[PDB]
């Protein structure tokens, strides 16, 4: 019921740009072998433990920040459904640290070499140190998304890669059939040590703020062609075919001519013999039949595709120079024609596009054949180990290869051109694309003119102006009224609605923003030059009323980088002196000591109460009656109307049920069953006209910010921890999850709309362990086991297809107490059941703000060379303080309660009831005041 | 009882008897890891003796049983701790205690 | 999905004769030129005669002593017999085949790469 605080120290990741996986399909090896190794390890520097852990993650949910997070802080690997780690004696996996029976228990050391080993045919990851294994292993997890190789660490602590054997050589021989993690990096890439993701980076004139990655996923390795072959093309095979079979025999001989070859009437490689040797090729031949295969099938293809084959002009193909001599042909050989076509009609970009394209297809039925036989990708050419590196698909396969496949296809469009072909060509993710940061709340002007600066370092989609303190994390900039911003990818004005204006930029130009308040303008620069806009009016905006406050605001699209001065130095500020200098305008902050604190909008789900101000949905707090428990209803507003939005919705009470430390077993309702039970009731009321397949009902974990919006009761996460003896067989195995529910499709499968309600009860035992669920007084086959020291969350997911769609039952059944006394200390023995105005229904919502740290941690990351492989250090100091809310298990920065006046209010006044207990020498409590604010806190 | 389990390795051979000071560098925390005791934030080492009984004797016994460089965690049950009694306003009347000790400089 | 079952190159004392059968089973597109391949253990691989369909053989430094190939498209199998056994010509003998006929590719890398690798046998001179 109290904030805590706490001080903190910075955790950093880093992974080695291996990303592997496996699909139906893919083209990828299914198991992987990697080694780290510890140089120097300073424990208990800044007086808390080091932190070190080493690895697998996966790309779609591990994504850690700088700021507290999740539990206390400090997020590493292991402290999430997505990751899992070992710091020498525990397995990490969902903020849960489990001992294992490692043969020598203790902490990773300098001189300490770990193998991490991952199998993706049967999911399992297990590590060893020093050749010496460990008893626990990973098993069961998700297979979505790709992963790869991460560490987590604080500062003080020096580790080196040994990824295969290009960089780095491996203390220990790998497990038999586990490649080497340096045989998985792409054609187009080089292997290079990067943080997981960051939303700013070091740059020369400052720091450079970055926007979203793009990342690959586990379907994009596996090919996708086009059944090509099963369209016939009989008026070109007849004859169209066998003259692009005559050319292509024309250039293959001229090939072997142009090389080398020589003339043999039997084909013999050694001495370069042509096995024809002829100029017009001998039909009855089945390589020359071969070659009829090779013009059916792209005749097949261009006509699958969208082209239009037809011939126009072939007379003219025939009367120009087809039979082009250059004397210097074999005397074996006859007069090899070359047709020059490309003097005649030479490729449009449409052409060249289309031969592309053919080329891709041509590309990925093969891929798709490789793995049908069972070929894998591998760095190196391995033809015994059917590893070929270059089965990726045609977008994956790097320039070279495109051109070697590509050549003669354009040579045969040459030949079309020139006989004269007609061929003509034919919700959750978009918060990931555009990020966007702003200056803190506290800087807002009303009154003056100022002036600051963007720098678009890559061209791409950024929009640049001012915005108003209200302005949500969700929309996108200008879209309202809440935000004057410029886009100068298009050239548009933006302000609740896009129009054209300026001219769009370039690469490295700098535009500079200029609001005057006592005009009520604003004014867009680049490179020193007043941007012009249609009617002929240099003010972007006018007749702008101050209101509550301007702040400057920036967004950048996917892959974008861009550098933000506000001018703190006027040194370093641009086309200042040229625009803005002798108008009257000043830098905004030039005289502040400090930086200006940001606020960038953090794309992790959280779940928040629902505001009764939403137009889309309403929740009812219904009484209770005689013969009706307490009840919270949802409903639709909006139904049944043009201008309605109907997506998944996901739900949650605000309280949790806490289970047991220790599990110590355990009409007319008798009352020593009644002060003696430990069950409690809680029951999900589906109404008539809502489709029961489309609700799922069970609790949540404090750990949940999936808003996947085609939920599937198989999405959910799960890893299995199994701990086994020496000999090897497990004596435990304990199951981590974060959603336990069922759904409701299951119950109304035994039997369109039906009048009936579906009730749906979640028995819970606090003492056994186990939750159990019940439909219409009906027992299920659904059973749920979990450890203790859990808290759950009542929830639901519903998708609603009615006026009327759920009620939150909160009652009691015969011998069963109600959910009050579990949630409340109060009404422990209570069986009368309540609603308290502290239970709540909680929305998720996908975005929300967030407070960028001062100062970030400096890692320098380079290669020794092949002997060493690549090396990561950093050594300098950094803490914060957290603030913790108890019943989410989740903490904060203490700093962000600059912009939280609620909490702020509530910890000022826990701060007074602290003085308070203590005043008038209380030295007894003084005392004990000490373990909850220690000395380093308050010196901090 | 009192369990006690290594972290890293100690010197060895050296279990403080009765009769010497001994500085230690601790943290302690509830069951449900709520730290409530770290001698680092003082920035000073603990300094007690064996046999005087000064402190719990479940402490005095987890001590006593490492060695010299060892960092070791102890498991006190409430029966070799406060217990009941507790501490008003930082320990419950009934929980059991986490200490992570680094024993250093036997004198 | 086309294989390549191999069978045969015994383990004989020299002067003896060895009979290998290559039976390919699998698409009926594209069953041409399906020859042999050798490798030493520990050395170079090299490519024996190999014999396409018309009963052209194409042949290279290894063909050297008493070979005959012969092969049978209403099947896809070839019957390769060997009477020169020499203490040099021990290896791993594999059966290739693949839509390039007469050795030769008008495409370029991409029928290169497309090549069926069947399973092999082991022929050992004592």
């Amino acid at each position: 019921l109290l904030l805590q605080t706490n001080l903190i120290n910075y955790v950093t990741s880093i992974r080695p740009n291996i990303f592997v996986g496996r699909a139906e399909g893919s083209t990828q090896y299914g198991k992987w072998y990697f080694e780290v190794m510890v140089d120097e390890v300073v424990p208990f520097l800044t007086a808390q433990a080091t932190h070190l852990r080493v690895g697998w993650a996966l790309t779609e949910g591990y994504s850690p920040y700088p700021g507290g997070g999740e539990g206390w802080g400090g997020n590493g690997v292991g402290d999430d459904l997505y990751s899992y780690g070992f710091d020498g004696l525990h397995l990490w996996t969902g903020h849960v640290a489990r001992p294992v029976t490692s043969p020598g228990q203790h902490l990773l050391a300098p001189e300490d070499v770990v193998s991490c080993c991952l199998d993706l045919s049967v999911p399992s990851i297990s590590f060893r140190i020093n050749g010496c294994p460990v008893q626990g292993v990973f098993e069961a997890f998700n297979l979505d998304g790709l992963f790869f190789p991460v560490v987590s660490f604080s500062a003080g602590v020096k580790v080196r890669f040994l990824l295969g054997g290009r960089h780095g050589e491996f203390k220990f021989l790998p497990p038999p059939g586990y490649a080497p993690c340096h045989e998985a990096v792409l054609p187009r890439e080089r292997l290079r040590l990067e943080p997981i993701k960051e939303y700013r980076r070091e740059g020369p004139r400052g720091p450079h703020l970055v926007g979203p990655s793009r990342c690959l996923s586990h379907t994009d390795f596996v090919p996708c062609p086009v059944d090509t072959v099963q369209i016939v093309l009989p008026p070109h095979l007849e004859r169209i075919r066998e003259k692009l079979a005559e050319n292509i025999h024309e250039l293959w001989a001229l090939t072997r001519i142009e090389q080398g070859w020589t003339y043999g009437p039997v084909r013999d490689d050694n001495k370069r013999l042509h096995p024809c040797l002829v100029n017009f090729h001998s039909l009855p031949e089945p390589e020359r039949n071969y070659n009829l295969q090779m013009s059916g099938e792209t005749l097949k293809t261009l006509l699958a595709l969208g082209c239009h084959v037809g011939m126009a002009d072939e007379k003219a193909e025939d009367n120009l120079k087809k039979t082009k001599l250059p004397k210097t042909y074999m005397m074996s050989n006859g007069y090899k024609p070359a047709p020059l076509d490309l003097s005649h009609v030479r490729l449009t970009p449409a052409q060249t596009t289309l031969v592309d394209r053919l080329a891709e297809n041509g590309h990925n039925v093969w891929a798709r054949d490789r793995v049908a036989q069972g070929w894998s990708y591998s760095a190196v050419q391995d033809i015994p180990a059917r590893r070929n590196p270059r089965l990726v698909p045609y977008r994956l396969l790097d320039e070279a290869t495109k051109r070697s496949n590509r050549d003669s296809l354009c040579q045969a469009v040459r030949t079309l051109l020139g006989y004269g072909y007609n061929i003509e060509p034919p919700n959750q993710s978009r918060w990931d694309r555009v990020r966007i940061f702003r200056a803190e709340k506290s800087y807002t002007v009303q009154s003056g003119r100022w002036y600051f600066e963007f720098e678009a370092v890559t061209t791409g989609e950024m929009r640049v102006g001012w915005a108003r303190p209200e302005l949500r994390p969700d929309v996108e900039l200008g879209a309202d009224e809440l935000a004057y911003v410029f886009n100068g990818h298009r050239g548009q004005r933006w302000h609740l609605g896009s129009e054209p204006f300026g001219r769009p930029w370039q690469s490295g130009d700098v535009v500079g923003c200029m609001i005057d308040l006592t005009e009520n303008t604003i004014i867009f620069t680049l490179n020193g030059e007043v941007l012009m806009s249609d009617s002929g009016s240099e003010t972007a905006f006018r007749e702008i009323e101050i209101g509550d406050g301007f702040l400057p605001v920036c967004s950048l699209g996917p892959g974008q980088v861009g550098h933000l001065n506000l001018g703190q130095d006027v040194s370093s500020l641009r086309f200042f002196a040229i625009c803005g200098l002798q108008e009257g305008f000043e830098p905004f902050a030039i005289n502040m000591q400090r930086p200006v604190t940001t606020w960038f909008s953090k794309s992790l789900p959280q779940f928040e109460p629902v505001p009764p101000e939403h137009p889309h949905y309403e929740v009812a707090r219904m009484d209770g009656t005689v013969d009706t428990p307490p009840c919270l209803r949802l409903a639709h507003r909006t139904w049944g109307s043009q201008n309605s939005l109907v997506e998944m919705l996901f739900l949650r009470l605000s309280l949790p049920v806490q289970f047991h430390q220790h599990f110590r077993c355990t009409n007319r309702d008798d009352p020593e069953i009644i002060l003696n039970t430990t069950t409690y009731y809680y029951s999900v009321r589906v109404f008539a006209g809502q489709e029961p397949s489309c609700v799922w009902v069970g609790w949540v974990t404090p750990d949940y910010h999936q808003h996947d919006m085609n939920f599937d009761l198989s999405k959910v996460r799960a890893v299995t921890v199994t701990m086994g003896d020496e000999q090897g067989n497990v004596h435990s195995s304990l199951k981590c999850s974060n959603c336990y529910m069922v759904w409701g499709g299951d119950f109304v499968s035994p039997g369109r709309i039906s009048h009936t309600d579906l009730v749906i009860g979640c028995l819970v035992d606090l003492a056994t362990g186990l939750m159990t669920f019940t439909a219409n007084g009906k027992e299920s086959n659904t059973f749920f086991q979990v450890e203790p020291n859990t808290k759950l969350f009542p929830a639901v997911f519903v998708l609603p297809t009615h006026q009327n769609v759920i009620q939150f039952e909160l009652g009691k059944q015969k011998n069963i107490m109600p959910l009050s006394a579990a949630m409340f200390l109060s009404e422990r023995k209570n069986p009368a059941p309540q609603c308290p105005p502290r239970l709540e229904v909680q929305m998720l919502m996908p975005v929300s703000w967030s407070r960028m740290p001062n100062h970030f941690l400096q890692v320098e990351t380079r290669r020794a060379g092949e002997r060493l492989g690549w090396a990561v250090q950093c050594q300098d100091p950094l803490t914060m303080m957290a603030l913790h809310i108890p019943e989410e298990n989740r903490c904060m920065d203490i700093l962000e309660l600059s912009e939280r006046l609620d909490l702020q209010r509530f910890h000022s006044h826990t701060l007074r009831l602290y003085r308070a207990v203590c005043a008038l020498g209380n030295n007894r409590v003084a005392h004990a005041l000490c373990s909850h604010v220690d000395q380093a806190q308050l010196l901090h | 009882g009192v369990e006690i389990e290594t972290i890293s390795p100690g010197d060895g051979r050296t279990f403080p008897k009765k009769g010497q000071t001994c500085v230690v560098h601790y943290t302690g925390m509830l069951q449900n890891g709520k730290k409530f005791d770290s001698s680092r934030d003082r920035n000073k080492p603990f300094k007690f003796r064996i046999g005087k009984q000064e402190v719990i004797k479940g402490f005095e016994e987890g001590a006593a049983q490492m060695s010299l460089g060892q960092r070791a965690k102890l498991t006190c049950t409430p029966d070799v701790a406060y217990g009941a009694t507790g501490h008003p306003g930082v320990i419950p009347p009934n929980a059991t205690l986490i200490f992570d000790v680094e024993l250093l400089n036997l004198e | 999905q086309v294989q390549l079952q191999e069978s045969g190159g015994g383990l004989m004392q020299a002067g003896g004769s060895l009979r290998l059968s290559c039976t390919a089973s699998g698409s009926i597109f594209s069953i041409n030129s399906m020859g042999w391949y050798r490798q030493a253990p520990g050395k170079q691989r090299e490519l024996v005669a190999t014999i396409t369909s018309g009963n052209s053989i194409n042949y290279a430094d290894s063909v050297k002593g008493r070979f005959t190939i012969s092969r049978d498209n209403a099947k896809n199998t070839v019957y390769l017999q060997m009477n020169s056994l020499k203490p040099e010509d021990t290896a791993v003998y594999y059966c290739n085949a693949d839509r390039v006929p007469n050795g030769y590719n008008p495409w370029g890398t991409p029928n290169d790469e497309y090549d069926y690798w069947g399973q092999g046998t082991q022929v050992t001179v004592s």
